[PDB]
């Protein structure tokens, strides 16, 4: 839908935020500095979110899980707000 | 409430000439500045909360030096803050102006939580107090709470949160000078495993195997072990890396097996699968073993069985006959239904070990267990098990 | 001029009507309209354009079903996309149609990089194919660059983007059928333990202990090894935990023990060291221990040391002695390495006085010493006086 490097920007990312899940310790900053990276619609950026909840369960990183957990909300809000305000 | 005017104009000329050497012996006054007589009572409150406000300037400034040497370590506390420290180093528990210096602390404390990490680095990190961590006891038995366990795991977190490069380096003396606070509860390894990286999980498993670190002893850890079955996977691998470390046997914490479920404890059972190969089969570890619920997605037990079975064969078959008579004979309704179990397993292991050359269930002492089993049991069973029991016939 | 005029009904016939049974028997037709009817060499290309946007119901979502049973594959192979395969398998080598549905699929896999993985898996959930894989080295002849290696690694790693879950199941079939192309070079592995989470990597541990999965030969190992202490983290970990599923002799490895450094290799010093531990030592391992140079930050041959000793006092002692009289004859190099020989004695007897165990006052670590002491300047001698000075009577 999007040009070449967005495309493309979004497969690395993902790439890197399977990576991110892997990496030892508690620091999810790394994750989300990645997360606000994501380029497209509302839509794919919380497709992405979703999908970092998934990697994060299979490593039972539950603290991260919550904070993404927050993300989704926040995305839904903001969407909620969107049908309201147009 | 507001400051004493000799004391007052000494404040900021910490804050104006920023200078080490003299910051220090502007503090020093303020030693000598506490004693006096009465000098009110609660004035500290407000005391701690300008000292507070004027040294949040190195409580962002990550503690420990680039480099580690034990000169470098005395090179760094010469902080004005921590000059704090120094006179209750040099003190008694006897004293009238003691147990009034540490109630300027915990007051501070209040004001500035991440004091109580600090003291505990200093006491570690100057030769001024070698390692008395005496003073942190008395610190903890001055705090509103009193236990010295439940004041540590407040700073011990405090300091995770904080500088994780610290937890690392604090650990051995934490897990050395406070042996009957820490060896016990699985809250201070939790803390620990949960933001290690590798490099810093292997300085652990040294210095647990050069002798310098003990984080569990063999009482303890079992139930440490439990615990960690709610933790994060990575959480568990490191957890079960420093259990291999302590050189603890394997014996101990055998017991665990009866909890570790299929689908929901793939970190420990992976580790602990990987530790049985290295072990002379015991009676206990296979009575173990064949305790877990035969599910067909389950692949533990003939797993640990055909390794077993095929470097330990006289052994295992020796463990396997002594249960089977333990159970046949000696609440029936339960013997029958665990022995229904051990039958299962033994099933699947004559499975697998159809597709390679080895004369498992060949060798009599099976024969001998499987033959008198059969005799004792419903007839239902009988013809399930007819592959097993009928290679026994020959007999 | 598109697609064939007697044809162009059947492009759009199964598009709508779509249940599973009056799919497979709505498809042999479109098998055998190629036999009668050639169709050129040029008109294959065509066909596989109007399949790519008709079967996109297929490729998203899974490709496998969720209870693991022999019938529940069948259900997935019954799926009309995957009747092809069975012609395929049934057919003969001489019969010129052997060829001809080959380059109709070398030229979907062309279009569609995901038929591969698909082929690989129901090869092996389809009792039709019998378990034989010669179809998939018939394919990887077909494509273009007719390597089966690179073909292979190709599948994998698309079926490692897609279905991990289908990466897993398939992993033991791979390893098993195709030794030489996998066993090799472990970038199979890198891709394995770069998406598997610990459900997995036990699943895939107990086929090993099972012995139905060989990932691993122990000419291949150390190689592969050497390649991993570049990975990530956990990568890394989790081959080490494959690795040790095996049994190969730790002796295999050891010589990776050159390559490991301190302040960089952390996951594999950790998961050696551990392992080294329940290890009757070999002379070599000694030998390996002890040639890591002396950082004062790098614990692990102090750590392994004492550790030995404990269990193995005489024997290690022994080897302690051959090594020390071996690079005693030995000069630059001699001297260097029995220098950090020495040294390492010292790491460890300035660490082995926190215990009342006796080591180092046993014969065959005195004998050696004494013996050594002849070919030392006064640079070494006054450097190891306490190490030395412990072995003043014979």
């Amino acid at each position: 839908p999007g040009s070449a490097m967005a495309k493309k920007i979004n497969d690395d990312i993902k790439y890197q935020l399977m990576k991110e899940v892997r990496r030892f310790g508690q620091n999810y900053e790394r994750i989300f500095i990645l997360l606000e990276e994501v380029q497209g619609s509302m839509k794919v950026k919380r497709q992405f979110v979703e999908f970092t909840i998934k990697e994060a369960a299979r490593f039972k990183k539950v603290v991260l899980i919550q904070q993404l957990e927050k993300a989704l909300k926040e995305i839904d809000s903001h969407c909620h707000l969107r049908k309201v305000k147009h | 409430d507001q400051l004493d005017e000799s004391l007052r104009d000494k404040v900021l000329q910490l804050q104006k000439g920023s200078d080490t050497e003299a910051q220090c012996e502007v503090m020093q006054e303020i030693v000598d500045q506490v004693l006096e007589e009465d000098f009110d009572s609660e004035q500290l409150s407000v005391l701690a909360s300008c000292l507070q406000e004027l040294f949040k300037a190195h409580f962002r400034g990550e503690v420990l030096p680039e480099e580690i040497t034990e000169e470098s370590l005395e090179e760094s506390v010469g902080k004005p803050l921590y000059l704090i420290f120094r006179n209750l180093c040099q003190m008694q528990e006897d004293n009238s102006s003691f147990s009034l210096l540490l109630d300027l602390l915990s007051e501070l404390y209040q004001k500035q939580p991440k004091i109580g990490y600090h003291l505990l680095y200093y006491l570690r990190a100057s030769k001024a107090a070698a390692g008395k961590m005496n003073l942190y006891e008395s610190f903890a038995q001055a705090t509103q709470l009193g236990d010295l366990h439940t004041c540590l795991m407040m700073d011990m977190k405090a300091c995770q949160e904080d500088d994780v490069r610290l937890l690392c380096h604090l650990t051995p003396s934490i897990y050395t000078e406070f042996p009957d606070e820490t060896l016990r509860s699985g809250e201070l390894l939790n803390m620990i495993v949960a933001v290690i990286d590798s490099a810093q999980l292997q300085e652990l498993v040294c210095h647990v195997m050069m002798g310098n670190l003990v984080m569990f002893r063999k009482d303890s850890v079992l139930n440490i072990l439990i615990q960690s079955l709610d933790w994060e996977t990575f959480e568990q691998y490191c957890a079960w890396q420093l259990f291999l470390a302590h050189n603890i046997p394997l014996e101990t914490i055998i017991p665990i097996l009866q909890h570790l479920k299929y689908k929901e404890h793939p970190e420990a059972l992976s580790c602990l699968l990987l530790q049985l190969r290295r072990e002379k089969p015991s009676e206990e570890m296979v009575k173990m073993v064949l305790s877990r619920p035969c599910h067909p997605d389950d692949q533990f037990t003939t797993s640990i069985l055909r390794h077993w079975c095929m470097k330990h064969d006289e052994l295992l078959a020796e463990h396997i006959k002594s249960l089977l008579i333990k159970n046949n004979s000696l609440s029936s309704k339960l013997a029958q239904l665990t022995l229904e179990q051990i039958l299962e397993h033994l099933d699947n292991l004559r499975l697998n070990l159809t597709n390679t050359k080895q004369n498992f269930f060949s060798q009599t002492p099976i024969l001998q267990a499987l033959q008198h089993v059969q005799a004792s049991c419903d007839e239902a069973h009988k013809m399930k098990f007819s592959d097993l029991f009928s290679l026994a016939e020959e007999y």
